[PDB]
């Protein structure tokens, strides 16, 4: 499939990107950073967007327009590269941890009032000021279900990231809907929701500022407190007749 | 021992150059320099090769081990054995860095060579870290570090030895 | 090539006569009891009205004085262990050694703990074991923090480390920066020493 | 002995001196031979006609060897300065048949350094001290080499039945058979005679 | 320099002078004629001539040829390495790399 | 007049101590870089010292008149009699490689110290030796020979030729030669035909070096310099900031569309609409625009420019790509180096300004290059605002045959134009914009004389003048001679420190009489 080719291209980007000139020397930037972060205990990296464009313009162009699948492939590639760089791990740490990839770019920021409906499921960069936050709750990623009658088990079910659930099966494969989630067989991550307010100068005359709901996950939680000026990079998505609430899956924060 | 001194010990290996100037035999304190005939190979120490290339007076011939297939075989062998493995040269990292930085238009496929050497280096460094951790955890008094180059030792030295000294002092105090 | 080379402190039960750090470690006070009174020395105790310190009083004498006046006969002075080295804190250390703050517990933990072995006690075989196991348990995190930290503020990583561990952190950080500067081709510059630049700052 | 072997011996002495906790045996013969060769090569280079590339080659080689010699001598000087009293005391009780550890110039330098330190300390402080406390024994104040430090080594001549941690039976394996060309990590006290006899190289 | 000397005691100055004399005697004792100066050559050598740039005015610096060089700030000379290493280490010159 | 360079120039100074004197200009810096590369390759000692004006040149020669014998001068000291001013000795030999074509006659007819490296195959009308040196005919020849101050061939090209003869030529030297040629083009010191000929020559050299072959340039690693020929647009720094700002702040587009006026802005919006690019993408940074919009940008821009009266929107230039991300054009390097040379915030340590400008040209100081690029963007914006302000408020008065404009002290960004090159760039841009804007046919063929408050304390104003604009100008300027004659007639206090006689200083008090005398003389 094309997914394997895209994953291989992302792995090649991670393993082969270098910075510097032959007059001084060359240093691999993302492989070294991945090794250092994984050894330190922080499982994340900050991948710029101009670097990916310079390596492969098509790959960067597929991240500015279909961020979901391409970001998932990039995270899997980062996990594989991090696993191969630190292959002989000490006893007890054989299992490889999952890596979270954060994005950054130097583009001119947009406005909250400029977000049209055409730019849905696209990477956006909007500034603002945080005015609210919520308690750090839990969000599941891997779940296992079990039948109530015949106690059949279907494990390792994956749940999509963001404010999206998982429709449970009806047929038992034992009445209708016999499946319940096993409590202890669930892997969870951190989870927080913020509220971004339009900048005090971009607000037009004689009008109250507008707001926008944000979503933060894993290492992005507990990074911004109310009253901070931030620049947010995230995926515009949806959570009256046909009206749907829209939020922003945050994949990068630059506190000012 | 800083990395510059480890490079200083790696600037005495033998490499083949093809000069353009003409010169007769030179009697150096460490050996006899072969007759310099244009378009004729003459083996020289690595420092001389680097100086000649920087002064535009030669054309460095890549070493034998600097091939994609051989390096892939070495990398696959390294990622297979638990302990360290013999290397094509005792100064592979310094040789690779110097040759690929100072003469890359002569060496073909430099990028893949630099990408494979880095993988081998990363695997060996991870093995060394495991060795250090196991040494300290088990409170041992001896370790067999075979086939380990000087730069990889320099990476973690002056930290391993001092930690071991302090551990020994704290280990025999009641005696 | 480090120009200034001060005398290294001596780890274990023996100090160095010319070591400055060992000259400050012994200054730390240790609980003591005056087994035989010190006549004409009562002026040391401001609260005491008599000119002579009475027999049986308890004072927190410095470590050097306790070492000097100590005798196995225990007829001039007796030594009580500090709180950090008794069983209550030893069990906590045995629980997990990476969570404690060995900079507030004592700036010199290993050195003072080893110096405590000079005074005879029935708990020395346990104090030595506790110190050794603490070092063994805290080594790995120090190594990982020192090696894998490039161009980052290290004040957050050395805020819970005593002086020996801080020296090990400096060694690891200088062993990493040398290699990183070599790979980037900045190790081929003839540069002035840090002392010369610091003098120029003045 | 070809000059190349002399250079190799100089390099080995340099590396062995760098990693040793104590002051190793003097090698003044190699120093003198290298110095003589450099002195001759200076004039040999001076005579040559200007504009020749052989001038560059020989000058580079001379600069490449002088650094190694200077580094070796500097390491010896630093070790002498750090442990002058014990070194002098060992030199006083030197027995015939045992190789010397100090060249005569180094011995004179150590004497002068000790005299300077003693005179300065005496005049500055000891004169005004109480009469009872005016003698300081430098043999019990200046630190001593730590012969228990761990070192890296490469074996040249095979050695069998080497005892690791001879004073304790806690170690599971106490016997090590060193082969030829292998490298080990072990304390300096255990393998000091091997380094002294040239059977083991510290790298 | 006078700045460092101003903070030194007289006995310390005498000790410094005696140490300097002993060091010079040891240097001369090494080998024939003038001895090998251990203080110089403190880094592995890589090339004969190095590009340097002044950082302050230092009058004129003379070479063995009998000709001085006017050391003015922001000036560059392509001098040999063995004549400038001490000046670089003191802080009067700066090594310029390509 | 030196005919051979492998034997009469290099071999003479191989085993001596050279002293390089380099004038502050990008072409001179490129020539200096090539000369330094050759000297370091051949183990030749040298001393490099910055020289700014005639007085500094004389003082620096006096400082080192004894320590050195062989002297090399780049882009300075060729239009005047150096022997008379310096008073040298027989041993001293002066090698001169300067672009000024009105060479001094005395230096031309001399074999003692002045060995001119200037090529003899250039368009130079040498007067007869007997007529000058052997009487009214001599004065006639003098006036017919030194009338103008047109520049000549690039020094960097001569240095690259010298390196090529010795076979010690690399891509780094070819790039510096290209940068020198493009610097000459940007300052508008050479005609278009000469620029095209030089571009053809450098294209031949590039084709020689970059000998592309299958599996030889594919296995060839990245991070090796790869210069290529490109027929690119006429926009400034358009690959670093947004396309919109590049269009609004250039010289061809701003002048052609009259962007200083609102109707110009409307025409610009119509142009962008005709191209077919959203206003959002155009205002974003060039490195973040959509890929689809950048596919055939050159062709669509050329077509939509042709519709809107813009013809010469494509020029011939070169590029360079030494690695994954680094990629520049010659004009970008020219602007960055020029900005680093002339800085007002870094007015302190002017010698350090020269040092930074020289260091920025090496592939190991890219950060200084990026700061130079930012400073160039700011300079372009400032000159555009100043030109718009001058044109809109009608501060240009046709005082006789020549136009006169004076910058007020309170005018923003006036300290930037105290520097010579910035003042010249402002003068050319303002003249072109005014010619495009005005409707008077007579006024379209008139010169411009701009001024600026050089120093407030001493009441000195810097003055400059450029030849009248024409479709195919000869780049010949007579303003230096006229300025000198008017200064003598009025007994004015003027200084000619700069190597270009067209730029002189002048007191505030002597301004009016000097201007009136110049009007009378040019009448
Ligand atoms: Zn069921």
């Amino acid at each position: 499939a094309k997914k394997s080719q895209l994953k291989k291209r992302f792995r090649e980007f991670l393993r082969q990107y270098r910075i510097g000139t032959d007059r001084t020397g060359f240093t691999f930037k993302y492989r070294d950073e991945l090794k250092r972060h994984y050894n330190l205990g922080e499982y994340w990296i900050e991948v710029e967007m101009e670097d990916l464009a310079s390596f492969d313009e098509d790959l960067a162009d597929y991240l500015y327009k279909q961020p979901t699948e391409h970001l998932q492939l990039l995270e899997e590639a980062a996990q594989e590269v991090a696993d191969e760089v630190t292959r002989p791990r000490p006893a007890g740490e054989e299992t490889i941890q999952e890596i979270q990839v954060m994005l950054r770019s130097d583009a001119n920021p947009a406005n909250i009032r400029s977000l049209k409906s055409e730019q849905m499921s696209h990477l956006v960069k909007i500034p603002g000021i945080i005015i609210a936050a919520t308690a750090v709750r839990a969000k599941a990623t891997k779940i296992s279900i079990q039948c109530r009658s015949c106690r059949n088990t279907i494990g390792n079910i994956a749940v999509r990231p963001g404010l999206e659930g998982y429709a449970m099966p009806r047929k038992c494969n034992c009445p209708l809907d016999p499946y319940f989630i096993i409590p202890d067989k669930c892997k969870c991550v951190d989870f927080q929701t913020l509220k971004l307010q339009e900048s005090p100068d971009a607000v037009p005359h004689g009008e109250l500022p507008r707001h926008m709901q944000l979503y933060c996950d894993r290492y992005l939680c507990d990074k911004v407190v109310p009253g901070n000026r931030v620049t947010i990079m995230g995926i515009y998505s949806i959570r009256g007749v046909g009206i749907r609430s829209s939020y922003i899956r945050v994949v990068g924060i630059q506190v000012d | 021992m800083d990395a510059s001194e480890v490079e200083f010990l790696a600037e005495k290996e033998q490499v083949t150059v093809i000069p353009n100037f003409s010169l007769d035999k030179v009697y150096l304190i460490g050996g006899d320099l072969g007759p310099f005939n244009p378009s004729l190979p003459v083996e020289v120490p690595l420092w001389l090769a680097i100086n000649l290339k920087q002064r535009q007076k030669c054309r460095i011939v890549p070493p034998e081990w600097m091939d994609v297939e051989k390096l892939e075989a070495i990398r696959d062998q390294e990622r297979r054995e638990e302990t360290f493995t013999p290397m094509p040269s005792p100064y592979y990292m310094e040789l690779t860095k110097l040759l690929l930085n100072h003469a890359a238009d002569n060496i073909p496929k430099a990028d893949e060579i630099r990408t494979l050497v880095k993988d081998t280096w990363d695997t060996r460094i991870a093995k060394l870290r495991l060795s250090a951790d196991s040494f300290v955890k088990g409170q041992e008094a001896h370790a067999k570090l075979d086939n380990l180059t000087l730069m990889e030792i320099n990476t973690i030295g002056t930290f391993f030895t001092e930690s071991l000294n302090h551990m020994y002092k704290l280990r025999t105090s009641l005696q | 090539w480090e120009p200034y080379m001060p005398v290294e402190p001596g780890l274990g039960r023996e100090e160095n006569f010319l070591s400055l750090e060992d000259l400050l470690m012994s200054q730390e006070k240790l609980p003591c009891c005056i087994e035989s009174g010190f006549p004409r020395l009562g002026f040391l105790d401001k609260g005491g009205d008599s000119d002579s310190i009475p027999e049986g009083s308890k004072m927190e004498l410095p470590l050097w004085l306790a070492k000097g006046l100590y005798d196995n006969k225990r007829r001039v002075l007796s030594v009580e262990l500090p709180k950090i080295y008794r069983e209550g804190w030893r069990t906590v250390f045995s629980a997990d050694a990476n969570v404690v703050d060995l900079h507030k517990m004592g700036p010199h933990y290993y050195g003072f703990g080893s110096q405590l072995l000079n005074f005879d006690s029935p708990e020395n075989p346990e104090i030595a074991k506790t110190i050794l196991q603490t070092f063994v348990g805290r080594f790995r995190r120090i190594m990982d923090s020192s090696q894998n930290a490039y161009n980052e503020d290290t004040s957050g990583l050395v805020a819970r480390l005593d002086e020996l561990e801080r020296s090990l952190f400096r060694a690891g950080q200088r062993g990493l920066n040398a290699f990183q500067s070599w790979e980037r081709g900045k190790a081929a510059q003839i540069t002035a020493s840090n002392l010369v630049q610091n003098y120029k700052k003045r | 002995l070809t000059p190349a072997e002399l250079i190799n011996k100089l390099e080995e002495a340099w590396l062995n001196e760098k990693f040793a906790p104590e002051l190793l045996e003097s090698k003044s013969e190699v120093v003198e031979c290298v110095m003589e060769q450099l002195n001759h090569m200076e004039q040999n280079l001076h005579r040559a006609k200007p504009g020749d590339l052989k001038i560059s080659f020989h000058h580079m080689e001379i600069e490449r060897i002088r650094y190694m010699l200077s580094s070796y001598l500097r390491s010896r000087m630093l070790k002498i300065e750090k442990f002058f009293p014990h070194i002098l005391e060992k030199e006083k009780s030197r027995g015939e048949g045992e190789p010397p550890h100090l060249s005569p110039e180094e011995f004179a330098f150590a004497k002068e350094y000790m005299t300077n330190t003693e005179t300065l300390l005496k005049s500055v402080a000891l004169r005004h001290m109480p009469p009872n406390l005016q003698t300081v024994d430098l043999l019990k104040s200046v630190p001593k080499p730590n012969l228990d430090s761990f070192v890296f080594l490469r074996v040249k001549e095979e050695q069998n039945n080497i005892l690791v941690e001879p004073e304790t039976d806690e170690q599971s394996e106490y016997a090590i058979d060193m082969e030829v060309g292998s490298q080990h990590l072990i304390r300096y006290r255990t393998i000091a005679p091997l380094v002294a006899s040239g059977a083991v190289k510290l790298i | 320099p006078s700045a460092l000397r101003f903070h030194m005691s007289t006995e310390e100055m005498d000790w410094f002078n005696q140490y300097k004399r002993s060091l010079a005697t040891y240097m001369r004792s090494l080998g024939g004629e003038e001895g090998l100066d251990i203080t110089q050559d403190m880094k592995p050598p890589k090339s004969l001539y190095i590009e340097v740039r002044c950082l302050r005015d230092y009058g004129e610096f003379e070479i063995d040829d009998g000709t001085t060089i006017l050391l003015k700030k922001n000036s560059q000379h392509f001098l040999p390495r063995w004549k400038c290493e001490q000046l670089i280490r003191q802080g009067v010159l700066e090594h310029v790399l390509s | 007049f030196v005919s051979d360079l492998r034997k009469e120039f290099f071999d003479v100074i191989v085993t001596e101590r050279v002293l390089l004197l380099v004038a502050p200009d990008v072409d001179a810096l490129c020539a200096c870089k090539i000369l330094q590369a050759l000297f370091q390759c051949d183990h030749v000692q040298y001393t490099l010292v910055p020289v700014s004006g005639w007085q500094e040149l004389e003082t620096l020669f006096l400082e080192h008149k004894e320590q050195f014998r062989y002297f090399v001068l780049i882009n300075c000291g060729a239009n005047i009699d150096l022997l008379e001013t310096l008073q040298p000795q027989e041993e001293a030999i002066f090698y001169i490689c300067d672009t000024h074509r009105p060479i001094d006659v005395v230096n031309i007819y001399n074999d003692s110290q002045v060995k001119l490296l200037i090529r003899q195959d250039d368009d130079l009308e040498i007067p007869a030796y007997d007529d000058i040196f052997n009487e009214a005919r001599r004065r006639e020849i003098i006036f017919d020979y030194e009338q103008y101050e047109y520049h000549g061939t690039s020094s960097a090209m001569m240095m690259f030729e010298l390196a090529w003869i010795m076979s010690k030529d690399s891509n780094d030297m070819l790039w510096w030669a290209i940068v020198g040629l493009t610097d000459q083009w940007v300052q508008d010191r050479i005609t278009q035909m000469k620029y095209v000929t030089d571009v053809g020559t450098l294209q031949r050299h590039v084709s020689r070096h970059n000998h592309r072959n299958e599996d030889e340039e594919n296995s060839l690693s990245i991070d090796c310099m790869r210069i290529a020929f490109e027929y690119d647009l006429r926009l400034s720094l358009y690959q670093h900031w947004s396309l919109y700002e590049s269009i609004c702040n250039s010289c061809y587009t701003s002048a052609t569309l009259k962007l200083w006026s609102l109707q110009g802005q409307k025409k610009l919006q119509e142009f962008l609409a005709d191209m077919g690019m959203p206003l959002k993408q155009v205002k974003q940074k060039f490195n973040s625009m959509d890929i689809s919009l950048k596919e055939n940008l050159r062709e669509m821009l050329e077509e939509s420019a042709n519709k809107f009266g813009m013809k010469d929107v494509r020029v011939q230039t070169f590029s360079v790509q030494f690695g994954f991300k680094n990629k520049f054009l010659a004009s970008d390097i020219v602007f960055a180096v020029l900005s680093l040379l002339e800085n007002t915030e870094r007015d302190e340590k002017g010698t350090d300004n020269f040092i930074k400008a020289l260091d920025s040209l090496s592939r190991s100081n890219l950060d200084k290059l990026h700061t130079g690029l930012e400073m160039g963007k700011k300079l372009l914006c400032a000159i555009q605002q100043t030109v718009a302000s001058c044109i809109c408020t009608n501060l240009i008065l046709s005082q006789g045959p020549f136009l006169y404009c004076y910058l007020m002290e309170g005018t923003p960004d006036v300290k930037m134009f105290s520097n010579p090159i910035s003042l010249c760039l402002l003068c050319k841009y303002l003249l072109k914009s005014f010619v495009c804007s005005t409707k008077n046919k007579r006024c379209k063929l008139l010169p411009l004389v701009l001024a600026a408050p050089l120093d407030a304390e001493k009441g000195t104003v810097i003055m400059v003048g450029i030849p009248p604009e024409a479709e195919s100008s000869d780049k010949k300027n007579f303003f230096g001679r006229a300025f000198e004659k008017a200064a003598e007639s009025t007994s004015s206090r003027t200084l000619h420190n700069h190597f270009d006689m067209s730029i002189i200083e002048l007191r505030t008090e002597d301004r009016s009489k000097f201007l009136d005398a110049l009007i009378s003389l040019l009448s």
